């Protein structure tokens, strides 16, 4: 049975974005069963919402192997649902897509990565940064592993190129309203050029829009994510978001037909509370690139589709990608951009080329981006 | 040091800044049997001339005191002093302690006299200087500790090396470019 088991949250602090996600996986299976499905047969899938809880995740993907002969998932987000989920699947020799940026220091054998590793997003972005911007900055980020990994990482970048790290600021994931009071005080009290997040998930617009009521309506430090998506920002008033930075592989408003038919087909498909963002984005080439694998291989078994996999560069929305057998990352687009006015997404710098995934490399070489950014 | 001080007497020059007289003559003679380089000098100069390493002088109510008061407060502070003294009454123990003696001798002045005082006054004066020494050498090194520490820990933080690199690093350079460890230091601050 081609029964793809997709395991993205429906409620919880990434409920936004991981809802992104499901129908970009989702799109993609249409798609795919218009292109013939898997040797005639129509492929399916199978959700359930894991509410962002990491113990969630395991108890899904354990009744999709267990009791739903599940193979194949796409799934996951916040990097300990990823090791809640890793183990399980690992066990059932089944491959499980996670189209999501993260730390790194990773390599499974059944886990293909469609987001970046840190040499893809996080780098690119302290060189961006240490050039543009003061050296003074200040971190504010979700209190879990990704946020301190992506800060244990930029705080030793910006030491390293004569920037102070003023303050480190951590909030819970589901942050109250004093929280965000005290965090921004102490932002406010640190007078930083600029504001380096790493908030993800809900309390990311009330956190901009504080640190906007804050400051004296006025020439406040820029806020630069690393976790932010469009659907944090269609959640800002259009001042808040104003000037904000954000680096993904995929933007909305790329200049292309291939993300021009993206945007198109995410319009009429997803729904009212599912806006279009790079992790929807992921979703969609990652599943796509499992449908073509199947179809190539003429079956559903993992190791005759995974075979398959490699040998498949696609032409995603965001550009040319392809997956790397020595490592199961992919080679990905990167893209940092400043919000404008109305909202949208105006690219700054590009890659010159899609960047190659090193997950391991521990001494992130910020020379590498001298040329195509100055 | 008690031994390397009774061995150096000789080699001190000693200057009897006092009148022309029986205590002068008296005091000279005494001094030149101890083996002391001695002179006698009067009127009080305004500097000495040639290094002179202890002054003998009196007490007087009179222009002199000035002058020899000016005369060793621009001069070397190891410049022992001794004082003769005839009165004990207030005024003439002020200036003895306003020209801060290391030593004095009662009048009438005898042969006894000398040698103790002399010897224990100069233990006193070299005792001061190496006080005084030993002050600007701590003061010195607790501010070159705090740039060395300073440096260190701006080190560490930079690169993200423990002290033991910091040090490693510092001493290397330093070691490298024929410098202190604190200039290398302090070029970092």
């Amino acid at each position: 049975r081609p029964l793809i088991g997709l395991l993205f949250s429906e409620t919880g602090v990434t409920a936004d974005i991981e809802r992104s996600q499901r129908y970009g996986a989702l799109l993609a299976v249409e798609q795919l069963n218009r292109e013939g499905g898997v040797g005639g047969r129509p492929i399916e899938t199978l959700s359930q919402d894991p509410g962002g809880d990491p113990d969630r995740y395991r108890l899904c993907a354990e009744d999709f192997i267990r009791n739903r002969g599940v193979r194949f998932l796409v799934g996951c987000y916040m990097s300990h649902t990823r090791k809640a989920v890793m183990p399980v699947v690992e066990r059932a020799d089944a491959l499980l897509c996670y189209p999501t940026p993260y730390e790194g220091f990773e390599y499974s054998p059944n886990i293909v990565y469609g987001g970046p590793a840190p040499n893809q997003n996080s780098a690119p972005l302290a060189a961006y940064l240490i050039r543009h911007y003061g050296e003074r900055v200040v971190f504010i980020g979700s209190d879990y592993i990704y946020p301190r990994e992506s800060n244990h990482v930029m705080r030793h970048l910006y030491r390293q190129h004569g920037g102070t790290v003023l303050e480190e600021i951590y909030i819970p994931l589901y942050p109250s309203d004093d929280d965000l009071q005290r965090a921004v005080e102490r932002i406010y009290q640190a007078r930083a050029d600029v504001v380096f997040s790493t908030v993800v998930g809900t309390g990311t617009a009330e956190l901009y829009r504080a640190i906007a009521r804050r400051y004296g309506d006025g020439r406040r430090p820029p806020i630069a994510s690393l976790t932010t998506s469009e659907a944090e920002v269609a959640k800002m008033e259009s001042d808040v978001a104003e000037g904000q930075v954000v680096v993904a592989p995929y933007f909305s408003s790329i200049d292309t037909p291939a993300s021009r038919a993206f945007v198109q087909a995410c319009h009429g498909f997803f729904p009212e509370n599912a806006t279009i963002t790079a992790w929807a984005e992921a979703a969609y080439w990652q599943t796509l690139l499992l449908g073509r694998a199947a179809q190539a291989a003429g079956n559903w078994r993992v190791e005759d589709v995974q075979r398959h996999l490699y040998d498949i560069d696609i032409d995603a929305p965001q550009g040319p990608v392809r997956v790397e057998r020595q490592n199961n990352h992919s080679r990905l687009s990167s893209r940092i951009a400043e919000i404008d006015a109305r909202g949208v997404f105006q690219v700054r710098w590009q890659s010159p080329e899609p960047i190659r995934p090193d997950p391991y490399v521990v001494v992130h070489n910020l020379d590498d981006w001298s040329a195509s950014m100055g | 040091s008690a031994n390397s001080l009774l061995g150096s007497l000789r080699e001190l020059q000693v200057l009897v800044l006092n009148p022309p007289g029986e205590v002068s003559d008296a005091l000279v003679l005494q001094l030149i049997r101890i083996g002391c380089s001695v002179r006698q000098c009067w009127p009080p100069p305004e500097a000495f001339d040639v290094p002179v390493d202890v002054v003998f002088t009196s007490i007087f109510q009179n222009r002199h005191h000035d002058e020899i008061a000016a005369l060793l407060a621009a001069g070397t502070p190891r410049t022992t002093l001794v004082a003769l003294v005839e009165y004990e009454s207030p005024a003439v123990l002020s200036q003895i302690i306003e020209l801060e003696c290391h030593g004095v001798i009662t009048q009438p002045l005898d042969a006894h006299r000398v040698l103790p005082v002399l010897v224990s006054a100069r233990r006193i004066s070299e005792e001061m200087a190496k006080l005084k020494q030993k002050t600007e050498q701590l003061q010195d090194r607790i501010a070159g500790q705090a740039r060395i520490n300073q440096a260190k820990v701006l080190l560490m933080q930079r690169h993200g090396w423990d002290e033991r690199e910091a040090h490693q690093h510092l001493s290397r350079e330093a070691m490298k470019r024929r410098e202190p460890i604190l200039k290398i230091a302090q070029e970092l601050l």
